[PDB]
């Protein structure tokens, strides 16, 4: 049974910090590229950051490049995402999505409506 | 060098002797006289060698060709038989395959989608 | 609140099913397996050749006379196989050239077809004309076609990429039933020998056991860890095999409520694209993105035979009713009968 | 006389048949000398 | 020594007849009166004048390339050799190159007949594969299998060529009609392998340069241009050479005649090198379009051009004519024969061999 | 939406009322329908060129 | 004798490989192409210029047959239903380059799998960077800002292999340029020489964009025939 579990999250002073963690179970985890996505009011979905397997390349959304640090520890199975300084425009729903196949350079789907390798996202709100 | 003047027409005989043996009409033949004529030049070459004298000498060429004007003047036998076609023939027997060649070729270029 | 609520009873719910499967899990199939005989060497030859399709094949199924087999592929061809011969009996032109699935009737009187288009084809073999038309198409499937399967001449089911599966009835042209619990792209699906169910695989990294004659969804099983790309029924309807992108084979049975085994070697990181198993189910083979298909061993394990005689992507194969041979069909447009 | 590259390999079949005693051992050369013509 | 003297008396009464028959001199100044030296015929040569013609066939170290050489002095008396004072021809330039040129021939002779084995044991490999293994099996495959049959005949009757006509000197006297059949089907198939050069310059200009979208050519052309026509120059070359130049064997090189069937074949091979140029212009620009480094389109320009040479005989184009320097014909010799001789095996290892599809498929079916 | 959470206790709770038997006797089935008809498995057993139709 | 019964199969048999013949020789001189333009992207239209699980669409150029296909009314997971296309001659992927407020980071991922996706690394691509009469009115007018969704945008100049048309500002000019080599740094970073990406700056209403598709194509089968010969 695949299972992704987001923790943190909550509110934040804009200009804040925050650390998201997502719990991943069920899966060789040290075989998948992961994502973060989220899901603003009202918006659809986007993607915001991904990491490779090994964890040497790394991606982010221009959005968040540069206050947003993703990352993974393949032995604890979990990803994390470090967001400093952050805006009133972050205020989402965000999701830990596992790249559908593992040991695959591409990515499909993860941010599709009913993509079933994503967890059930923790909310993020940053508003004074 | 006047000893070859008085012992080379000792041949002159010589060739004379196979000359009746075929016929006048066999004079230009040359099948008939290929094995005379290399008997009559071997005694004029060793006969200048007996005296002292080289074979190709002028006095010795003239009694050739006095031989050559009294048995061989009538007829003008030439078969080469190894010769090439002249140009008027050789050239277009090159050029009409050539361009066949690059008709050839184009006409691939421009027929081989049908 | 509300739903959150909902989202803590769920997860009471598979943790008290996660209890009652752990419960049931007194000895392992490898340890009740591990002192009988293995089977040895599994060595197939390629027996025929079949060089008809134009573009990959995509779907293959054998008729239950064991002898013709249709097949389809990409270029807009169903094309029916004498298998023993060679010859070809029908070549039917496809309206949408991108099929997905093909499936014969065990009558032997209609073929059925589908994929991008949709529709499920169903195509009348023995009309008193002599000549193949379109008897049917089913249009309520909002997504591609991944699989079809005969229940007789007048019932077929149905997988879509609508995360769907639905029974249909050939002679009104309606979905007499639909099934709807899948997550992502339904892949795959396996009647049961009696045809009273039948399981299928999606792309959510599960499987269902569906009632045919209620329309609901028995069981539902987990363990893979991506897409699950094909799925058959062990030879007695007691268990069935799937194979996924996760580049794994599982056997699962329906009375265990359970996994039983996984059939994996570290040396295969591909994915799995078709599995049959063979009469005795001793047997599982297993087609992978590697050109090759894998026999296994159902009872230990064990890999006891390579079919590997295909150029490109291993897409489909089937073994015969009587057993005899095990066809592969594959992308490089070619059906390859082993024995 | 053929002088283009296709030609090579007649130019040397014809060569060995006409200068060499079927690809025998060496002769001695014709005398070319001042006692010659 | 009886074809020699038949020759040399054949060459003397032509000569004797010559005499009687020309106009007297029409200089101002002395000359040189004609005469019959011993094995050439001399014209009235003016004074201060040194003669040319090429060398006599009597003798078989003799090069008939050469030229002999006389000289008449001022005076008019022939040139006399100062050893014995005797009227002297110089005909030292005819056999003076044979010995070393006889060694080479006989480095070029083994040369031919194991890059000729060679080949015929490459390519019945590399045809073996092309068509045991069928799934290779495309347009541009049976347009090679063509061309490797080509090498493979060519490279057989060169090879008997070689081993029963060349060291056979009973054989070439007799001149009997089996040797004449088969110098036929010796130009035939080197015309055949010449102009399937050529089928495959057109196939491969068809798909590159034009007719792109297509894909799809009848063959039929291809066998008709690469096996059919060649017969058009062979015959034709036969009827002459059976009527103007019937020597023994028909093993000389001296006629014209020969043209009939290596002009065509030249002109073929003109055409596959205009062919290349258009080749490698298109490649060129398709490494320009993605923005290449220009050192590695020069790396990429060479490798395709190198790759095309043997496939479309470039290297007769491009070293058409031997030249006459002694030291610039002798590496000549060794350059081309080891090309020519050599090709069918370079076809093979470039087109076969080191093809890639062919290593996945042979690798793959034999694991 | 809580309807698709609806659906998903509802499902859950038909498939948790199930009875399942234990993996022991279910592997021994699974065994013993192999053993049985382990000799009408022409692909388990190397059949003879005189049976075979794709000979 | 039930020797007739495999003569009149045979009899068949032949029947068809001649009709199979008559048919390889329409379906090797069709190429065919996926449409696989985002929503809103302009798509739709380029159709326009000339239920259903799939849509198709036929036009010649040249006497060359093309056979376009909309994948329309498929859900949006297209890991599965997209290895359908790993032998077409070409994708046309078209992207609303004046979507970005962010549309345009979605089409630069959904590029991304397409182009390391294992069945499609021997398919070319053929990029539509639609809607430019949009996106010049965008850089014209205030705040729009698109280094905010881009900051990399900001130390980014025009390149001089860039040919701007006579008229337009610089301003334009390098924001559509950047928005090109978006999509070149993904394509040439995983690129082994197998297949290539062809950027075009179109309009929905743009009449070359036939024409285009029917040069890239030119290419693309030029570039496969040199790979049979191993000179490219
Ligand atoms: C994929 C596999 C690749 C490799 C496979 C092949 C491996 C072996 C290839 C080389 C075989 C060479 C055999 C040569 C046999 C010659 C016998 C003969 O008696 O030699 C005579 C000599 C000339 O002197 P002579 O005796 O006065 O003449 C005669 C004098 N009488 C006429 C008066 C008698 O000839 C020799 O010097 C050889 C001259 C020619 C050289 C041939 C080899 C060159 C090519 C080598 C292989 C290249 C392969 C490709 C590499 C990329
Ligand atoms: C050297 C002398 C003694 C004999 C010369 C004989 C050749 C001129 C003949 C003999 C057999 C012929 C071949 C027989 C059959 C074919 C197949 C034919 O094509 C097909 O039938 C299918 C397509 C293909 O495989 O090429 C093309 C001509 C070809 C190669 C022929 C070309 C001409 C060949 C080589
Ligand atoms: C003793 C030697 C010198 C005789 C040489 C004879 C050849 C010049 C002739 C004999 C048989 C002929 C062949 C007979 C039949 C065919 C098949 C024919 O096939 C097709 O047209 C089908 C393929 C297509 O059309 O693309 C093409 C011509 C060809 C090879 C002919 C080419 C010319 C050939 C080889
Ligand atoms: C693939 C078949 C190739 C066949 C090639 C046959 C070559 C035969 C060569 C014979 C050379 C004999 C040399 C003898 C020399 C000597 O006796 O001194
Ligand atoms: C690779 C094939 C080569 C074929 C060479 C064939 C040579 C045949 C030579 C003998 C021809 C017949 C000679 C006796 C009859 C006659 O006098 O014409
Ligand atoms: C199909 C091949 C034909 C080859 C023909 C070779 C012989 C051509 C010349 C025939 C007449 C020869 C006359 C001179 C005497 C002789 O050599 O027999
Ligand atoms: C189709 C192949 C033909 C091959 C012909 C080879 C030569 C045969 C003999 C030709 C002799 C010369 C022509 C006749 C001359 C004459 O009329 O006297
Ligand atoms: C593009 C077409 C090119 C055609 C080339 C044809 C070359 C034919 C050459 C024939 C003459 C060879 C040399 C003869 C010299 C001489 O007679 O003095
Ligand atoms: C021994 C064989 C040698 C072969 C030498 C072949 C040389 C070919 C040179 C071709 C140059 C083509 C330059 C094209 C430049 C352009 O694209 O404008
Ligand atoms: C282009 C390829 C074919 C031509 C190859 C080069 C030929 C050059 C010939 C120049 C001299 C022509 C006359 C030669 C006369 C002679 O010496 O016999
Ligand atoms: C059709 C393009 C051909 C390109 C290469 C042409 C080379 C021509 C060389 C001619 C001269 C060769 C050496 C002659 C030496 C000599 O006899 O003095
Ligand atoms: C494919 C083209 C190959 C070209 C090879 C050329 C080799 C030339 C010879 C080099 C060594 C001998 C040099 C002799 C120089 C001289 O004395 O004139
Ligand atoms: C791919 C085949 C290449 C073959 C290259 C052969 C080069 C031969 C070069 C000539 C060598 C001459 C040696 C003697 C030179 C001298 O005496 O000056
Ligand atoms: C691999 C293809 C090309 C092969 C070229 C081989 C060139 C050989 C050159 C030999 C030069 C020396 C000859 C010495 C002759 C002797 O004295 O016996
Ligand atoms: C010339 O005569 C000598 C001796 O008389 C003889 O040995 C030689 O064979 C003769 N030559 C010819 C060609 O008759
Ligand atoms: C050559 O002929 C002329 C013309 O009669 C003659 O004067 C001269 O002496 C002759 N030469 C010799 C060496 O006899
Ligand atoms: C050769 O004869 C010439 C006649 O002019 C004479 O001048 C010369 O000295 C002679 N030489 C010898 C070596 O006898
Ligand atoms: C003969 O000719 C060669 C080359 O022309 C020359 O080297 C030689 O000296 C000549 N012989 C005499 C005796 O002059």
């Amino acid at each position: 049974q695949v299972q992704l579990q987001e923790s943190g999250g909550g509110l934040v002073q804009p200009g804040g910090s925050l650390r998201l963690s997502c719990a991943a179970s069920g899966f060789t985890f040290s075989n998948y590229k992961m994502n973060w996505v989220r899901q603003a009011p009202g918006k659809g979905l986007e993607w915001v950051s991904d990491i490779s397997q090994s964890g040497a390349s790394i991606s982010y959304t221009g959005s968040v490049k540069g206050r947003f640090t993703i990352s993974r520890d393949n032995a604890k199975n979990t990803l994390y995402l470090q967001m400093n300084s952050l805006k009133p425009e972050d205020t989402a729903v965000y999701y830990c999505a596992r790249c559908p196949a593992p040991f695959t350079r591409d990515c499909f789907d993860v941010t599709s409506t009913t993509y079933a390798y994503r967890g059930q996202g923790t909310q993020v709100t940053v508003s004074s | 060098e006047t000893g070859m003047l008085e012992r080379l027409p000792l041949c002159g005989k010589a060739f004379a002797d196979m000359m009746g043996k075929v016929d006048v009409w066999k004079w230009c033949n040359l099948s008939e006289f290929i094995v005379y004529y290399e008997s009559f030049t071997n005694c004029t070459e060793m006969e200048a060698n007996v005296v002292g004298c080289y074979w190709p000498n002028p006095l010795a060429q003239g009694f050739i060709t006095g031989i050559h004007r009294q048995f061989f003047s009538n007829c003008t036998v030439d078969r080469v038989h190894l010769e090439d076609p002249p140009d008027e023939v050789l050239i277009p027997l090159i050029v009409i395959p050539v361009v066949l060649t690059v008709a050839m070729a184009g006409l691939v270029v421009w027929r081989s989608k049908r | 609140s509300e739903l959150d609520q909902l989202r803590q009873e769920a997860e009471q719910l598979k943790n008290q099913i996660r209890d009652a499967r752990k419960a049931c899990a007194d000895a392992t199939l490898s340890q009740i397996t591990n002192n009988i005989d293995p089977v040895g060497r599994i060595q197939m030859r390629t027996r025929r050749t079949l060089r008809g399709h134009l573009a990959k094949i995509y779907a293959m199924h054998w008729g239950t006379d064991s002898r013709l087999l249709v097949s389809a592929s990409q270029d807009g061809k169903l094309i029916i196989w004498d298998s023993y011969t060679t010859n070809k009996v029908h070549a039917i032109p496809l309206r949408s050239s991108w099929v997905m699935t093909c499936a014969y009737a065990p009558s032997g009187n209609y073929v059925a077809c589908g994929g991008l288009d949709n529709i499920c084809s169903i195509y009348n073999l023995k009309t008193r004309e002599g000549n193949v038309r379109v008897s049917r198409e089913l249009a309520g499937h909002t997504g591609y076609l991944s699989c079809c399967r005969f229940l007789d001449d007048n019932q077929i089911v149905t997988s879509s990429g609508d995360t769907t599966c639905a029974l249909w009835d050939i002679e009104t042209g309606q979905q007499t039933t639909t099934f709807t619990g899948h997550t992502g792209d339904v892949m795959s699906l396996s009647l049961a020998p009696d045809t009273r169910l039948f399981v299928s695989g999606a792309c959510d990294a599960s499987a269902k056991l569906w009632d045919v004659r209620e329309g609901m969804c028995r069981q539902t099983f987990t363990g893979h860890e991506s897409d699950i790309n094909a799925i058959c029924f062990f030879p007695n309807g007691n268990a069935f095999a799937t194979g996924s992108d996760d580049a794994t084979c599982r056997l699962f049975d329906l009375r265990a409520d359970q996994e039983l085994m996984t059939y994996s070697h570290d040396n295969i990181i591909c994915g799995i694209t078709s599995v049959s198993f063979s009469k005795s189910g001793r047997l599982l083979l297993a087609g992978y993105d590697d050109f090759n298909c894998n026999v296994w061993d159902a009872l230990k394990a064990d890999r006891a035979g390579v079919l590997a005689g295909h150029d490109n992507r291993v897409s489909c194969l089937g073994v015969t009713d009587d057993g005899m041979a095990v066809a592969t069909g594959s992308w490089d447009s070619f059906l390859k009968i082993w024995n | 006389k053929c002088n283009t590259a296709t030609c090579a390999t007649q130019r040397l079949a014809n060569f060995l048949v006409r200068s060499s005693n079927n690809l025998g051992p060496v002769l001695p050369p014709t005398n070319v000398g001042s006692n010659t013509y | 020594y009886v074809v020699g003297r038949k020759k040399m008396m054949d060459a003397q009464y032509k000569c004797y007849d010559r005499m009687q028959q020309l106009p007297a001199y029409q200089g101002e100044g002395p000359y040189c009166n004609r005469t019959w030296d011993g094995w050439l015929c001399w014209d009235d040569t003016p004074a201060g004048v040194l003669s040319y013609q090429f060398c006599p066939d009597y003798f078989p170290d003799f090069d008939p390339s050469e030229k002999v050489t006389k000289y008449c002095d001022e005076k008019g008396v022939w040139f006399k050799h100062p050893e014995n004072n005797r009227t002297w021809s110089n005909y030292t330039m005819c056999n003076a190159f044979t010995p070393e040129k006889l060694k080479n021939a006989y480095v070029l002779y083994y040369l031919a007949i194991v890059g000729h084995s060679l080949s015929i044991f490459t390519l019945v490999i590399s045809l073996g594969i092309f068509v045991f293994f069928r799934s290779l099996g495309c347009q541009r495959v049976t347009l090679h299998k063509n061309m490797f049959l080509t090498y493979i005949l060519n490279s057989m009757i060169i090879i008997i060529h070689l081993v029963e006509v060349v060291p056979n000197g009973e054989l070439v006297r007799r001149d009997p009609v089996s040797c004449k059949i088969l110098h036929f089907f010796h130009q035939y198939m080197m015309a055949c392998n010449y102009f399937w050069m050529l089928c495959e310059g057109i196939y491969l200009h068809t798909l590159i340069v034009v007719a792109v979208f297509t894909e799809k050519q009848r063959l039929r052309w291809y066998y008709l241009l690469g096996w059919g026509f060649p017969l058009v120059p062979t015959t034709i070359h036969a009827i002459t050479r059976a009527v103007y130049f019937n020597d023994n064997c028909w093993l000389s090189v001296e006629t014209h005649l020969l043209y009939i069937i290596h002009g065509p074949v030249m002109a073929a091979l003109v055409v596959n090198f205009f062919f290349l140029l258009n080749i490698v212009r298109v490649l060129v620009t398709k490494m320009r379009e993605t923005h290449e480094a220009e050192s590695h389109m020069y790396l990429k320009a060479v490798k395709a051009t190198m790759i095309l040479v043997p496939l479309l005989g470039i290297q007769f184009v491009v070293f058409p004519w031997r030249p006459s320097n002694k030291m610039l014909g002798k590496i000549y010799d060794y350059v081309m024969h080891s090309l020519i001789h050599f090709q069918g095996f370079f076809v093979a290892t470039i087109y076969c061999f080191c093809n890639n599809e062919v290593q996945t498929t042979v690798k793959r079916q034999w694991a | 939406s809580i309807a698709q959470a609806r659906k998903l206790v509802e499902q859950l709770k038909m498939e948790a009322n199930i009875d399942r038997i234990k993996v022991s006797k279910a592997a021994a089935d699974l065994m013993a329908y192999c053993e049985a008809h382990a000799k009408e498995d022409p692909l388990l057993t190397p059949v003879p060129a005189s049976e075979n139709p794709f000979r | 004798d039930q020797r007739n019964e495999e003569k009149a199969q045979r009899e068949a048999n032949k029947k068809i490989e001649k009709q199979l013949q008559k048919d390889k020789q329409v379906y090797r001189a069709t190429h065919r192409l996926l449409l696989l333009g985002a929503g809103e992207s302009g798509k739709n239209t380029i159709v326009k210029q000339m239920t259903s699980g799939i849509f198709e669409t036929k036009f010649q150029v040249d006497k060359v047959n093309f056979h376009m296909f909309d994948v329309g009314a498929q859900r949006d997971e297209r890991r599965k239903w997209i290895q359908c296309f790993n032998d077409v001659t070409a994708i046309i992927f078209v992207v609303a380059s004046s979507s970005y407020n962010n549309r345009l980071q979605a089409a630069l991922k959904l590029f991304d799998s397409i182009w390391n996706n294992k069945w499609l690394r021997d398919t070319s691509v053929i990029l539509f960077l639609n809607k430019q009469d949009l996106l010049a009115e965008k850089v014209l007018a205030g705040k729009s800002k698109i280094e905010d969704y881009f900051p990399e945008f900001a130390r980014y100049t025009t390149p001089e292999d860039a040919t701007p048309e006579p008229g337009e500002d610089p301003r334009v000019t390098r924001a559509k340029y950047f928005i090109r080599d978006e999509f070149l740094r993904i394509s040439t970073a995983s690129g082994d020489g197998r297949h290539y990406c062809y950027p075009h700056f179109t309009c929905s209403v743009d009449t070359e964009n036939i024409r285009r598709v029917f040069n890239d194509c030119r290419d693309i089968i030029q570039r496969m025939h040199l790979r049979q010969y191993e000179l490219l």
